[PDB]
RNA sequence: GAACGCCCCGCCGGCGGAUGCCUCGGCCCGGGCGGCGACGAAGAGCGCGGCGGAGCGCGAGACGCGGUGCGGACCCGCCCGCCCCGAGAAGCACCGACCCUCGAACGCAGCGCGCCCGGCGCCGCCGCCUCGGCGCCC
RNA sequence: GGCCCCGGGGGCGAAGGCGGCGCGCAGGCCCCGCCGGACCGGCCUCUGGUGCAGAUCUCGGCAGCAGUAGCGCUACUCCGCCCCCGGAGGACUGAGGGGGAGACGGGUUCCGCGGCGCCUGCAUCUGGCCGCGGGUGACUCGGGCCUAAGCGGCGGGUGAAG
RNA sequence: CGGCCCGAGGCGGCGGGGGCGACGGGCGGAACUUAAGCAUAUCAGUACGCCCCGGAGGAGAAACCAACCGGGAUUCCCCGUAGCGGCGAGCGACGCGGGAGGAGCCCGCCCCGAAGGCGCGCUGUGGGCGCCGCGAGGGGGCCCGAGGGCCCCGCCCGAGAGGGUGCAAGCCCCGUACGGCGGGCGAGUAGCGCUGCUUGAGCGUGCAGCGCGAAGGGAGGCGCGGCCCUUCCAAGGCUAAAUACGCCCCGGGACCGAUAGCGGACCAAGUAGCGCGAGCGAACGGUGAAAAGGACGCCCGGCCGCUCAAAAGACCUGAACCCGGCCGGCGCCGGCCCGCCGGCCCCGUCUCGAAACACGGACCGAGGAGCCACGCGCCGCGGCGAGCCCGAGGGCCCCGCGGCGGAGCGAGCGCGAGACGCCCCGGGCCCGCCGCGCCCCUGCGGGCGUGC
C-alpha cells in the first residue's frame, strides 16, 4: 500500500507539472481549552480574508487557494494572522525548467515558549493582597446568594 | 542474479515448462553447436538440429558421425545414421539409440530458403549488438 | 518457543499435570465471572470489596476536555527555565529585573504549593492558585498573577 | 479441509466406536481419523513480526561494527585474513565496472583466499529445501561499502559478496547466522562519511565504552 | 519313538506394501483484472475423426472453413501428405464467418399440432393509423 | 541462518533394509559385513502440525479356527462319445400348466458364426458370459383427437417479497 | 357536425426479463449457546430465505460539533470510557488530537413568456503496460554402461536466478545481465398522544401504524413553564478521490510431500458407485540412460540360455504380522557353558482396596490428542530514565501524535501533600473526606487550631 499511494501521487505530479499537490490551506486554531494556543491547517480561507487581499472566491480558486465560504472568524486576530498567509503567498507565486513545491505549502510551526522579564512592584499593583480570598469569593459567588435568598424568605416568612 | 520479475525463479514452473513445452519452443530447446569452421564462415554459434545435418558425437557410449534420420520432438532427441542398439540376430533390422541434441557438434549443414534467410537475419540482429557494445 | 516450554516435559506422564482423581474436564466452575454471589463469594469478598451495587451521580455525558485540568508544582517552576540562564538570574536577584514565568505557555494551569523555592523574586503567571503556594510564593518575594 | 464431508456419529448399541462416521461407515471427522481436520490447525494470524526499540537496533548496528575491526573476530569468524594488510582495511578504487579489475583489486589487497573459499563450496543441500527454491549453498566472504563511488556493477557477481550503501547499513550482512565478525571493504568516501552519518542521526549519542 | 507344535544355528522361497528418495499437484501471501445476456447468456441434450470408447474441442461449413502477419521441417500407430529462394508440415497471435434441439426461451405443445401464405410471444416509452362515450361543449 | 584452512562426506557407492561388535545409568549413539543405487550431515544461533501399547481408536493387510460349518420344487440310464447334441428307454410339470401370448419395468438381454481369460458357488466342448457381424417396414393395430376425476390459465386481488 | 376530455385495437423504432460459493445496498429473521437452573438479557441486529446494482457500491457539501484566545461536506486509518444491564452474566458509542485524500454545485419558489428539444408544450418548454529480438566464455589424462566424478592447467563475467543433458556443469544446449517499438427559501409535512420494534442514548437513539396537525423554525446527552445567549435552515436533487473483494491470470513462500496437502498429483474426479428424491461420494503416483519389452537350442507349459551395469521382466527400494523347503534345538531375571538350581500372577484404568468371576485389549504396520490469538497478574532479563515510546503515515535505514508515568482524595460544589529515615518494620507529622474552639480582610470567604 505504501508502494502504491507513492505511485499515484507520482504519477498526479508528473500529470500537473509544475504545480504543487497541495492546495494553500490556512492557519486555525486547536478547538480545546486543552489545544487553546496553538495552531494547525484549517480548510480555507474566509471570503473576509479574501476581500482582506482583493481576490474574489473564482479568482483565488483559480490561482491554487483552498476557499472555504462556510468558516467565519471569530476575533479580528484570526483575519490578521490569516491576511498575512494571503499575501505572503501572492508574493511568492509565479505565473506561466520550473520548481516544484513538495509537501505542504507553507507548514504551520509553533514555537516554543521563551522566557520574560519585568518588575516585582508593577507586577504587585495588578493583584489584591490575599489573591486566595480573591480567587474563593469569585468561585463560591452564586451559591453564597442562594443561600442568602433562602435566609431571608425564612425570616420574612416567619415575619 | 536475475532483475526482470515476469521470469520465474521457481523449480516446479521451470519443469512444467520445459515440458508441456508448445511445438515452436520445443524445436529452439532442441539446438546444438556448430564446428569451428562453420563458426568462421556464418559468424554463428548454435543452430536448431534438422535431417540432412551431419552431426560428430561425443561425452556418450554411442560416439560416431551419421547423418539425421530423424526427429523426436516429444523425447527430444534425434535418431542418426549407424547408431544403434547392439541387436541379436546377423539379419534382424537396425534400431537406433536416440542420442540428445546437445551431445553433438553439427558438422555440415542443410541448407534450403529459410535456412540461408534465418541465418543471415540472425547475424544482422548480432551485428545490431556488436555495434551497441 | 516451542522446545523450551512445561507441556513438553510430560510426555509418557498420562494426565498431564492435571490429576488422576480430579482430572481436566470443560468448566467444573462455570464459564467467566458467574457465581459472585454464591459459591464464590469467599473470593468476591477476600479480593474485589464494593464490586456489587451503585454509588453516586450519573452524567450521561462527559466533556473530557471541559474535566482535563494539569498541574504544576512549585519545586518544578525552576526547571521550565532552560539551564544556560539560571546561573545568571539567582546571581543577580533583582525586583527590576525578574524572571516572568507563564505556565499555560507549558500546558498547566493551577499552582500547588509542594516544596520550596530559591531564595529569588520571581513572577508567576497562572489561571489559578492554592492557598500556600501564594503564601510560600510571597514570601520569598515573588507575585502571583492570572493570565487569559 | 477435514469438513466439507457430512458425518455424525452412529450412538452406542452398535458396537463400533462413537466418532461421526460418513453414509456407509467411513470414520472423519477426528484428527485420529484419515481425511480428518487437524486437532489446531494452523492459522496466519499468528503474530508474524516482533518489536525492537530504536536504540537497542543502533546498539546492535554499532556492536556488529565494533567487532569488524578485530583481527581476532573476524579470524575466529571464518574469513580467510592471512595476508590482509588491515582489519579496518580502507581502499581508494574510484569506479570498478570489469568484474576482471574487480578481482584484480581483491587480489592486489589479498582477500583472494576468502572469495575462492566462497567460490569453491558451492553444493545442493541435504533436506526437503531443494524442491523448495533453495537448492544451492554458498560460504559467505568480503562485505564491500560504498558511498559515493558506483561499484556494484563490478563487484556484483563475485561468490559471497554483498554490496552496502553506507548510510544504510544491515545486521543481517554485519552478523551472518548472528556471529559478529565480517570481513568488511571499506571505500574511502564511506570510511570517511561514517562519523557524518552518526552526526546525521537525531539526539543520538554512543554508548559509553567499558573495559 | 516318530510325527505335530515351538525357538532359531544358520541358508533360501512366498504373501504383503511399510520405510527411504523423488513430484507437470495442493495450500498461504501479494499484485492485476474486473471483461455475460432477446445481436439469444450460463447450463443441458444430441451429433461430428479414414480406421474412433472416455475426456478436450467443434456444430450438418461439425476432431473444423477463410483473411492478415509470424514460423520454417515434420505429421505419436497404420496410412496418406509435404519437401524446391517459397512451392510450406508442426506451432503462435489477432480478425471474418458457420453456429442442430431445449433453456430468461418467443405461434400452441414437447416430439405431436395449427392459423396464414409475408409470417404469427409478453410488458413498457415515444410517435402514428382507426375508433367508443346519455364526460364537458358546440 | 552460519561454519566445516587451497575449502565439509558421496557410483572407488548417499539415504533406507537385514544381521553383528563397541560406548553410555539411560533416552540413545557409533562402527563392520551383506542388500540398495542418489543424496547426506557434526558443532553454534533460530522455528514447530516434534517422540505411542492401549482411546468398543482410524485406514490397510492378515492368523488360528479349518480342508472345518456348509453345497423346497419325485429322476435319471445305455450307446454315439460333458450336466452339451442325437437315438432308444424311464419319469415329471398336469389347460388357475415348469404351455402359448400381452401391460408395466428392464434396455439389446434378440439372431448367426466363433470361443473359454471372467462369470456360470461341482464341471462344461453349455450359456442371459466374452469377440465379430447383423436385426424391429402400417390408410385399416396402438399413440396423435375427445372428454372423466383433476390440473393449469384469466382485466385483476392480496402479501415485505418469493 | 366538429373541438377538448377520458379510454380501446393495430403498426413502427427502441428498452426490460435470465446468469455468479466474494465485496456492496434493501427487507424478513432463528435456535443451539452463556447466565453453572430459567422467563428479561446474551448468542445476534449473526445463520438462513427473498429482492437489487456496479467495477466498486454506499455516503456526502450542516435544520453539524461545540462552549474554545473555537472548528467547518463524505469516506478510510491510528488513538480512548461516558453509559446500558434479574445494575447479574454480559454489553458499549463519540467529540477534541495525529494522518490518507480532497471539489464543488442546482431544481422548486420569483422575473421574461414559446425566445424551447416545435405532430410536443401556456395544467409552462426555453433564458435569468504490452509487443519484439540479440545474447560471452574448457580443455588434456585416468576410469565408468554413461564423466555433470578425480588430477592438472585456463577463459567469460552488466551474465555464478535457474531448467535440461546417460552421475554435483558459469564455460554442452535453453535461459540470465546490458535495449528497442508501440506510448423569496419544499404541508397531511415537522411535531404531539397511544401502541410495536430498535439503540450505549438513560421521563426516548432511530423507525413505523393510527388519531390530531402548525409558522418562522431546529439544536445545545434529565423532564415541565418563563426570560435570555450560542449556532444552523428539515420535509427536493447530482457528485471524483483516499476504502473493500471471490472466480481467472501473474509472481513469491523457514508451508504439505501420496492415509499428508483441496474430496480430486494417476490421457477420461464432482468421476465410478449408492439413494424415488432432496442429496451422498471413493480408491488408484514411481521399469530402464535407451523398449533395447525377452535370441538360439531341447522336450511336450517347462528347461537352457539371450538384451542390459543390473532383470529392474510388469516392474525403484521392498520392513512387520503370517507361512513353505533344508539344517540345529525343545517364557523373563540370576549363577554357572547350558540344562540344573533359586526368584517371578495380566498390563492399562477408576478405586479405601485388582491376578480378579470389574472394564478395554487376536496379531502387525502407518496415523493419532495443551498449539495459536487476545486480555489480566506476578517473576526474570535488555535499553533509556522524570521521563518514555519501529501509531497511522511520510522519505533490516531516516522522520513520526496521542498515550502511560509525573498527586491524591472527595457522591459532588471542589480542595490539594515535606519532618524526620543506608534498607525493612513501627512511631510522628502533612493532604482530602466528617465534625467542632478562636481571630479577621474582599465574608456561609480567609487564617490559626483541636478529634476518631
Ligand atoms: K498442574
Ligand atoms: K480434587
Ligand atoms: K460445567
Ligand atoms: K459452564
Ligand atoms: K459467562
Ligand atoms: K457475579
Ligand atoms: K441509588
Ligand atoms: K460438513
Ligand atoms: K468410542
Ligand atoms: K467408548
Ligand atoms: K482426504
Ligand atoms: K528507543
Ligand atoms: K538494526
Ligand atoms: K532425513
Ligand atoms: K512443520
Ligand atoms: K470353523
Ligand atoms: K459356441
Ligand atoms: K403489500
Ligand atoms: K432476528
Ligand atoms: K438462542
Ligand atoms: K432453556
Ligand atoms: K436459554
Ligand atoms: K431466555
Ligand atoms: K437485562
Ligand atoms: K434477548
Ligand atoms: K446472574
Ligand atoms: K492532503
Ligand atoms: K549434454
Ligand atoms: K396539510
Ligand atoms: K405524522
Ligand atoms: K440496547
Ligand atoms: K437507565
Ligand atoms: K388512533
Ligand atoms: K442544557
Ligand atoms: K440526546
Ligand atoms: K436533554
Ligand atoms: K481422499
Ligand atoms: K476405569
Ligand atoms: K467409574
Ligand atoms: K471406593
Ligand atoms: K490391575
Ligand atoms: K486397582
Ligand atoms: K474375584
Ligand atoms: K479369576
Ligand atoms: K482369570
Ligand atoms: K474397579
Ligand atoms: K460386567
Ligand atoms: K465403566
Ligand atoms: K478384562
Ligand atoms: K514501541
Ligand atoms: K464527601
Ligand atoms: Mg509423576
Ligand atoms: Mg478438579
Ligand atoms: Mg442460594
Ligand atoms: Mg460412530
Ligand atoms: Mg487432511
Ligand atoms: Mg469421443
Ligand atoms: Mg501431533
Ligand atoms: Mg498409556
Ligand atoms: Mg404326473
Ligand atoms: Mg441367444
Ligand atoms: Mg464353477
Ligand atoms: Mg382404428
Ligand atoms: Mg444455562
Ligand atoms: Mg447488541
Ligand atoms: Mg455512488
Ligand atoms: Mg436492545
Ligand atoms: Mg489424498
Ligand atoms: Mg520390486
Ligand atoms: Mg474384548
Ligand atoms: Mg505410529
Amino acid at each position: 500500500r505504501k508502494i502504491r499511494r507513492r505511485q499515484t501521487r507520482l504519477q498526479k505530479a508528473k500529470a500537473i507539472f509544475p504545480c504543487p499537490l497541495q492546495k494553500l490551506r490556512p492557519s486555525v486554531t486547536r478547538c480545546s481549552q486543552k489545544f487553546n494556543l496553538t495552531q494547525r491547517i484549517g480548510r480555507g480561507f474566509t471570503l473576509r480574508e479574501l476581500q482582506g487581499v482583493g481576490l474574489s472566491a473564482g479568482k483565488a480558486r483559480q490561482i491554487g487557494i483552498a476557499v472555504d465560504p462556510r468558516r467565519k472568524n471569530k476575533s479580528e486576530e484570526s483575519v490578521a494572522r490569516n491576511v498575512a498567509r494571503l499575501k505572503e503567498y501572492l508574493s511568492k507565486v509565479t505565473i506561466f525548467q520550473a520548481i516544484q513545491h513538495q509537501g505542504v505549502v507553507m507548514p504551520v510551526v509553533n514555537p516554543k515558549p521563551v522566557i520574560t522579564t519585568g518588575s516585582i512592584a508593577e507586577a504587585k499593583k495588578e493583584v489584591p493582597e490575599n489573591l486566595f480570598m480573591y480567587l474563593r469569593n469569585a468561585r463560591t459567588a452564586r451559591n453564597r446568594a442562594r443561600l442568602a435568598k433562602r435566609d431571608a424568605e425564612r425570616e420574612a416568612a416567619a415575619k | 542474479m536475475k532483475l526482470n520479475s515476469a521470469v520465474t525463479a521457481s523449480r516446479r514452473k521451470c519443469r512444467k515448462a520445459y515440458f508441456t513445452a508448445n511445438a515452436e519452443t520445443r524445436a529452439k530447446m532442441m539446438s546444438s553447436r556448430l564446428s569451428k569452421e562453420l563458426r568462421a564462415e556464418h559468424k554463428i554459434k548454435t543452430m536448431p538440429i534438422r535431417r540432412g545435418d551431419i552431426v560428430e558425437i561425443f561425452t556418450g557410449g554411442h560416439k560416431g558421425t551419421g547423418k539425421v534420420v530423424e526427429v523426436r520432438r516429444r523425447d527430444y532427441k534425434i535418431c542418426v545414421e549407424g547408431i544403434n542398439q547392439k541387436a541379436r540376430n546377423p539379419e534382424a533390422k537396425p534400431v537406433p539409440y536416440p542420442i540428445h541434441p546437445s551431445n553433438c557438434i553439427i558438422k555440415e549443414l542443410y541448407m534450403n530458403g529459410s535456412r540461408y534467410r534465418a541465418i543471415k537475419r540472425r547475424q544482422e540482429r548480432n551485428a545490431e549488438r556488436l555495434a551497441r557494445i | 518457543p516451542t522446545r523450551i516450554r512445561k507441556s513438553r516435559k510430560r510426555r509418557g506422564h498420562r494426565q498431564m499435570g492435571y490429576g488422576r482423581v480430579g482430572g481436566h474436564r470443560k468448566h467444573p466452575s462455570g464459564r467467566g465471572k458467574a457465581g459472585g454471589l454464591q459459591h464464590k463469594r469467599t473470593s468476591f469478598d477476600k479480593y474485589h470489596p464494593g464490586y456489587f451495587g451503585k454509588l453516586g451521580m450519573r452524567n450521561y455525558h462527559v466533556r473530557r476536555n471541559i474535566e482535563y485540568n494539569p498541574t504544576i508544582n512549585i519545586d518544578k517552576i525552576w526547571s521550565l527555565i532552560p539551564e544556560e540562564q539560571r546561573d545568571g538570574f539567582l546571581q543577580r536577584k533583582s525586583t527590576t529585573e525578574a524572571p516572568v514565568v507563564d505556565v499555560t505557555r507549558f500546558g498547566f494551569f493551577k499552582v500547588l504549593g509542594r516544596g520550596s523555592l530559591p531564595q529569588c523574586p520571581i513572577i508567576i503567571k497562572a489561571r489559578y492558585f492554592s492557598s500556600d503556594a501564594e503564601k510560600k510564593l510571597r514570601e520569598v518575594g515573588g507575585v502571583p498573577l492570572l493570565v487569559p | 479441509a477435514g469438513v466439507q464431508c457430512t458425518a455424525h456419529s452412529w450412538g452406542p448399541g452398535r458396537a463400533v466406536a462413537r466418532l461421526p462416521r460418513k453414509h456407509g461407515g467411513i470414520g472423519a471427522y477426528a484428527n485420529f481419523a484419515r481425511g480428518g481436520h487437524m486437532a489446531h490447525p494452523t492459522t496466519v494470524i499468528r503474530r508474524w513480526c516482533r518489536k525492537v526499540n530504536l536504540n537497542q537496533r543502533r546498539y546492535a548496528v554499532a556492536s556488529a561494527l565494533a567487532a569488524s575491526a578485530n583481527a581476532a573476530l573476524v579470524e575466529a569468524r571464518g574469513h580467510r585474513i592471512a595476508d590482509v594488510p588491515s582489519i579496518p582495511l580502507v581502499v581508494d578504487t574510484d569506479n570498478v565496472t570489469k568484474t576482471k579489475d574487480a578481482l584484480a583489486i581483491i587480489k592486489a589487497v589479498g582477500v583472494l583466499r576468502d572469495v575462492e573459499r566462497c567460490k569453491d563450496s558451492r553444493h545442493i543441500r541435504a533436506g526437503r529445501g531443494k524442491m523448495r527454491n533453495r537448492r544451492y549453498i554458498t560460504r559467505k566472504g568480503p562485505l564491500v561499502i560504498y558511498n559515493t563511488e558506483d561499484v556494484a556493477r563490478g563487484f556484483r557477481n563475485l561468490p559471497g559478496v554483498d554490496l552496502c550503501h553506507v548510510s544504510s547499513i544491515r545486521l543481517l550482512e554485519l552478523a551472518p547466522g548472528s556471529h559478529p565478525g565480517r570481513l568488511i571493504l571499506w571505500t574511502k568516501s564511506a570510511f570517511a562519511s561514517l562519523d557524518d552519518v552518526y552526526a546525521a542521526k537525531q539526539n543520538y549519542t554512543l554508548p559509553r565504552s567499558c573495559i
